RNA sequence: UCCCCUUGGCGGUUUUUUCGA
């Protein structure tokens, strides 16, 4: 009877933003990125993602609570390059290697398939 | 067509009830084809 | 009135029973072998237990024939098999000489609460409350002797990969992790018929009681039901979708008219199944109406193990969150490691085990008490063979990093029970619902829409608190003002 | 009202090709209870479709 | 507009029983009786 | 700073089953692609159920579920059909759904076999996994008993329900030896050597390895007919790239509001 | 000295590490059935009304 | 720092400041005491025995 | 609001609670939370009072 | 009761092969060997036919709603 | 002994008690 | 310079058995 239709573990409903930009009290530097709609999935490859990037202070996020579909990343980066642009970055990146090797594997499956 | 039961308890009930031994053997043929029947 | 049970006859230190018997009686598939040619032989005996104190009773011929220092040398029985002592829900347990008694207590109490195919015309009965499980099974891990409670035949539970690991801490205090992938391929589920018996009936002179769809301008009592989903008979048809106080059988007693018709009980939300109609007894209409409810296993819905685990659905998980292990197994419940120390259930830790070494060797394992032909060692021996860790612990990578977790968890198949207990069927919840008509109290009972007894020991919490605000608002604000 | 107790298709949002029997009618949302599932649903009256 | 046909038990046949007639199968007069399938709409979501 | 540059290296391709191991990658990378694979990969199962007639003691839903968990061709078909709730189409079409009838009824002595054969299907490229051994048995049906149904199969993925998952079983492996010690054994003669280990059997486990970071990813998907293994690879990196794609779209409106 | 109260609940329990200790995670039927006498106030009448 | 990024996104009182860690070469290491020290709210001072 | 198990042993046994709304039909409570009241989840069952 | 369609724990279906499995079981195959033949080697996959149990052959006994 | 289930018994009651 | 809508919270109870924490 209370089980949430499952499609509300990933679909957003009327105003609800993929992601909401909130600042961090305690440091400069920091912001603690939400995310609604979302899982474990896409959050540990982002923060792995974080931890390459040497202006990056602090970096981790959580599911604040396994039955809230929302998660929570915070970052905190130098004086010189702020949480956002890293955040930015950490996208900019991640979504390439994942293009990147999209096309190795297609180009290694056409080499393995007739060939 | 569930009504085996009825044939069979017609032809059970027959037996003990009539004194004749005909009626069973009479049932007993219907019964035969009763294992198609159903 | 006497309780008896057959035993072995011992006349020398060498049993009655010979080889020409057993020859005979692996044939009784064929030759009809059996108890009576035993015991008219003299070769079995039924023993009281007033008779059983002056016996001299052997366990196994086997050992109790052949000497280093003589004990006895006097018996006059052998037990025919020592694990016949255990009944019809204790005979289920695998390893039940491996558990703490009382856990083994808990499981046979468990056994009678497991969900599962009861009998095999339930789909004809217009019984009230049948649940059956969509996908029971025989469990890989039997006693030899749950074979004659055709339990394989007849399962109640099923064959689960059970990760006995504290689990991002909800796998805790006897909650249990369950896969939600699993939970979505039917794991578990099972389905829920309730029954309702109706017959109209001649209340009197006046008024006689009829079903009939009940209409504004002639029936009393009407209310904002949808009485459009009787269908002009007066009863709901087979397949319409029913929710609580939904009409199902619009019977009316004529006064214009009073509406005293049944409707779905409070909080049920099912779907009318079948509806059979005829006379009763007293050859008045009667009709029983049976409405199925598929069960999906959620949260809080109650599982207990083979081996007095009983322990609620503390949270599930996807498949893509459950921990797996170098291969994609992922366990289909995860059990909290510190419910074991506590209770000894090592028959659990075996039976999971084995259940693993049954799976891969692809033969049902035996797991009946005193084997003494089947140990942990030589079912290492056997799980050793299989390129797997001879103890069963296995390299867990975890589902949300994918990386190894530090402890290599103890995994595997064992035979998990749902129990009756789900919990839509004890939630409750109340604002100003019916009061009892003499004390003007909230009426009792979740059917009757009742509210919660603030018992006396409630009341003393509250004086120890000294909020005599609260404790007098709950009292007369919040009660009976 | 006038809806109560007709069949309703959901023609729209999540629960597109959802069918239900409806259980209240506002001018903007009725309380439809699904036939398959066990829950009932709030939604608007425009993405409701009637079957009867 | 319906004759209110039901199904017998033991004969598997629809009989009709208009409202207030005796439900018995028209062959072998069993008392059993269910009621047909609802022609109202049934959809399931296979979940 | 920079994202590292992932390699691939097919080991064994088969049409049930891929083993391949995934390089130069972050062992998240490599686990969230285990994840989609089970999850974030778009199929097309059957969702929706409209049961005519049935006359067999098992339930519409039952029955509907059956159906649900059935694997059906679907390669070109889920990249063209459109997510069943986002059709702008009123209810369903071919062009966001599959229409599928089973009128089947047992007329014979013998019992009937509704098999996956007698799921007609509005569609020859979409069917149960029945092409050429034997077929999914749905029901067993006794003489003059009847299954009427209309029936659409909608495209989804496995993180709303199973029937979505497209995988048999993903054997996900990184660091077979264990020279990262990522997990420590007791006793490391009791455990068997993986099934990718390129290692001589006189040690146990390697020696750890401290500055090394996890790479060789090893995989096994397999299929469970539904979906072509390799495709299923093709639909986790595509489904992962969306996910990132949205989430920059998405994080795009909420910057550019400043 | 025990009678049965209106805005009462009952309910299965079930572990929680992500509540605080001073939480309680209740079910969403319950709150929808239980409800609160909140009095109107100029502070929160626009609350009120459009609730 | 990638592990203890992740097990201080569960600290409500965490200031957002990384303690000096216990090791530092050949690489950064902290000890698990190092960053319970970091749970521990205000100056607590107390002594007790393992078990 | 005051959350209490049964057995209601000591003044601890009903102690007051902030709500939060969750789905899944069950009442949610923190592990350390779960000694005071000695409420395992094998089945337990507990009640919340809303004043 | 009938074959589950497919595998609890992974995925792999199950359905399409339990005819199968009944024919290799007229012969005296092993339960194991049964599942080698038709490739089930994870133990996953291993206990769905090893451990069910076939009881629609028993709900075929009814008489029949023609 | 047993009698073949034979005879109209709740009539035999009724037309007896009159 | 013929009318016409007018429907809004009904209720068993005792005793015994079984079951949950
Ligand atoms: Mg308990
Ligand atoms: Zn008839
Ligand atoms: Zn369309
Ligand atoms: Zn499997």
């Amino acid at each position: 009877m209370n089980a949430p239709p499952a499609f509300e573990s990933f679909l957003l409903f009327e105003g609800e933003k993929k992601i909401t930009i909130n600042k961090d009290t305690k440091v400069p530097n920091a912001c603690l990125f939400t995310i609604n709609k979302e899982d474990h999935t896409l959050g540990n490859i982002i923060k792995s993602q974080l931890l390459k990037d040497p202006q990056v202070l602090f970096a981790g996020y959580k599911v604040p609570h396994p039955l809230e579909h929302k998660i929570i990343i915070r970052v905190q980066t130098t004086p010189d390059y702020s949480p956002q642009e890293a955040f930015t970055n950490a996208i900019t990146d991640l979504i390439s290697e994942l293009s990147l090797l999209e096309e190795r594997f297609r180009v290694a499956i056409k080499d393995k398939q007739e060939g | 067509n569930y009504a085996m039961k009825k044939t069979q308890l017609l032809k059970e009930k027959a037996m003990a009830e009539d004194l004749g031994d005909q009626d069973k053997a009479k049932q007993i043929q219907d019964q035969l084809n009763e294992l198609e029947e159903r | 009135g006497r309780i008896c049970r057959p035993l072995l006859i011992v006349e020398k230190q060498k049993l009655l029973l010979k080889k020409r018997h057993i020859d005979q009686l692996k044939e009784r598939e064929y030759n009809n072998y059996s108890w009576q040619d035993l015991v008219a032989s003299g070769v079995v005996e039924y023993i009281d237990t007033l008779e059983e104190e002056t016996v001299m009773l052997a366990m196994t011929p086997d050992d109790l024939q052949e000497k280093e220092v003589a004990y006895c040398s006097t018996y006059t029985h052998c037990e025919i098999h020592p694990s016949m002592i255990l009944g019809v829900c204790a005979s289920i347990i695998p390893f039940p000489d491996h558990n703490q008694s009382p856990r083994n207590t808990y499981q046979s109490a468990m056994g009678k609460q497991a969900m599962g195919v009861y009998i095999t015309n339930f789909h004809v009965r217009m019984d009230t409350l049948a649940h059956v499980l969509y996908y029971p099974q025989k469990p890989l891990v039997t006693t030899r002797s749950m074979e004659y409670l055709r339990f394989r035949e007849l399962p109640a539970g099923i064959n689960s990969i059970v990760a006995i690991a504290s689990y991002t801490g909800y796998n805790q205090e006897d909650s249990v992790i369950m896969n939600r992938s699993a939970v979505d391929r039917g794991f578990f589920r099972s389905v829920f018929y309730r029954s309702y018996k109706e017959q109209e009936s001649k209340k009197g002179f006046d008024q006689e009681e009829v079903f009939e769809k009940p209409t504004r301008e002639t029936c009393q009592g009407m209310r904002h039901a949808i009485y459009d989903k009787l269908d002009d008979d007066g009863l709901i048809a087979p397949g319409v979708r029913v929710s609580g106080d939904d009409v199902i059988i619009g019977k009316t007693v004529t006064l214009t008219k009073r509406d005293c018709s049944t409707f779905l009980r409070t909080s049920e939300t099912g779907i009318v199944d079948q509806v059979m109609v005829t006379l009763n007894q007293e050859g008045y209409k009667f009709c029983k109406i049976r409405v199925r409810s598929v069960r999906i296993p959620q949260i809080g819905d109650k599982f207990a193990s083979r081996h007095g685990q009983k322990g609620t659905c503390g949270i599930q998980y996807r498949q893509e969150d459950m921990p797996f292990t170098c291969e994609g197994i992922t366990p289909d419940i995860i059990i909290n490691p510190h419910a074991i120390p506590s209770r000894m259930t090592i028959g659990h830790l075996i039976e999971c085990l084995q259940g693993k070494v049954s799976a891969n060797k692809g033969e049902i394992g035996d797991a009946t008490p005193f084997n003494d032909a089947v140990n942990v060692q030589k079912i290492s021996n056997l799980l050793s063979d299989y390129g797997y860790h001879l103890r069963g612990n296995e390299v867990l990578y975890n589902g949300f990093t994918g990386r190894k977790i530090t402890s290599q968890i103890f995994i595997g198949p064992t035979y998990y029970q749902r129990l009756k207990h789900m919990v839509d069927d004890k939630i409750h919840s109340r604002a100003r619902g019916p009061i009892q008509i003499l004390n003007r109290q909230p009426m009792e009972g979740r059917s009757r829409d009742g509210g919660l007894r603030f018992g006396e020991m409630e009341r003393d919490c509250q004086i120890a608190h000294g909020a005599a605000q609260f404790l007098r608002e709950r009292l007369f604000e919040a009660s009976d003002p | 009202n006038e809806l109560i107790g007709q069949t309703v298709r959901i023609s729209q949002g999540p629960y597109k090709g959802y069918i239900g029997v409806v259980k209240d009618a506002t001018e903007s949302t009725a309380r439809v209870e699904l036939h398959s599932t066990c829950q009932t649903i709030s939604v608007d009256r425009q993405r409701l479709t009637t079957v009867g | 507009q319906q004759p209110m046909i039901y199904i017998c038990g033991e004969c598997h046949t629809e009989n009709e029983i208009k409202s207030r007639d005796p439900i018995r199968c028209r062959e072998c007069g069993y008392r059993i009786m269910y009621k047909k399938r609802t022609k109202r709409l049934v959809v399931f979501d296979a979940r | 700073p920079y994202a590292n540059q992932p390699t691939v290296r097919i080991t064994e391709l088969t049409d049930e089953n891929v083993k391949f191991i995934i390089e130069n990658t972050d062992l998240a990378v490599a686990n969230s692609i285990r994840r989609v694979f089970i999850a974030e990969v778009p199929i097309i199962a059957i969702d929706w159920v409209q049961i005519d007639a049935n006359s067999s003691v098992l339930h519409d839903e039952f029955i509907a579920h059956r159906l649900g968990l059935i694997p059906l061709t679907s390669d070109d078909i889920v990249d063209k059909l459109q997510y069943s709730r986002d059709c702008t189409c009123e209810e369903f079409c071919p062009e966001c759904s599959v229409e599928f009838t089973l009128d089947v009824r047992c007329n014979e002595d013998q019992t009937r076999h509704v098999t996956s054969r007698d799921l007609i299907s509005n569609s020859p490229r979409v069917i149960p996994v029945t092409s050429r051994q034997d077929d999914i048995l749905i029901v067993k049906l006794r003489k003059g008993q009847e299954l009427r149904l209309r029936a659409y199969a909608k495209k989804g993925f496995g993180k709303e329900h199973a029937k979505w998952n497209p995988t048999a079983g993903v054997a996900f492996e990184y660091d077979p030896d264990n020279a990262l010690r990522h997990t420590v054994y007791p006793k490391p003669e009791e455990w068997p050597k993986s099934e990718y280990s390129e290692l001589d059997e006189d040690e146990s486990q390697a020696p750890y390895d401290p500055n090394g970071k996890p790479e060789r990813f090893y995989y096994n998907v397999e299929s469970c007919g539904s979906l072509r293994p390799e495709t299923i690879v093709l639909s986790a990196l595509s489904g992962l790239k969306k996910k990132l794609s949205d989430l920059q779209t998405q994080l795009s409106h909420e910057i550019q509001s400043d | 000295m025990g009678k049965r109260v209106d805005f009462s609940a009952r309910t299965v329990i079930t572990p929680d590490p992500n509540l605080s200790i001073d939480q309680v995670g209740v079910p969403r039927s319950i709150a929808a059935n239980m409800t609160f006498a909140e009095i109107v106030t100029p502070f929160n009448i626009d609350r009120l009304q459009e609730l | 720092r990638g592990e203890v990024m992740n097990l201080l996104m569960f600290l409500s009182t965490w200031d957002g400041k990384v303690p000096q860690p216990a090791i530092l070469k050949p690489r950064p290491l902290w000890t698990g005491k190092q960053i319970f020290s970091l749970i521990i709210p205000g100056h607590i001072n107390c002594i007790r025995t393992h078990s | 609001v005051i959350f209490n198990r049964q057995p209601t042993l000591h003044k601890m046994s009903m102690m007051g609670h902030r709500v939060r709304i969750l789905p899944w039909s069950t009442f949610r409570l923190n592990l350390s939370v779960t000694t005071p009241y000695n409420a395992d989840f094998d089945g337990d069952e507990m009640n919340l009072h809303l004043p | 009761m009938i074959i589950p369609v497919r595998c609890f724990t992974c995925g792999k279906i199950v359905g399409n092969k339990w005819e199968a499995y009944l024919g290799l079981l007229q012969a005296e195959y092993t339960e194991g060997d049964a599942l080698d033949a038709l490739g089930l080697k994870r133990y996953c996959c291993r206990r769905m036919l090893l451990a069910h149990v076939d009881l629609i052959e028993k709900l075929l006994n009814y008489a029949p709603l023609e | 002994r047993i009698l073949p289930m034979a005879g109209r018994d709740p009539e035999c009651q009724r037309t007896e008690m009159i």
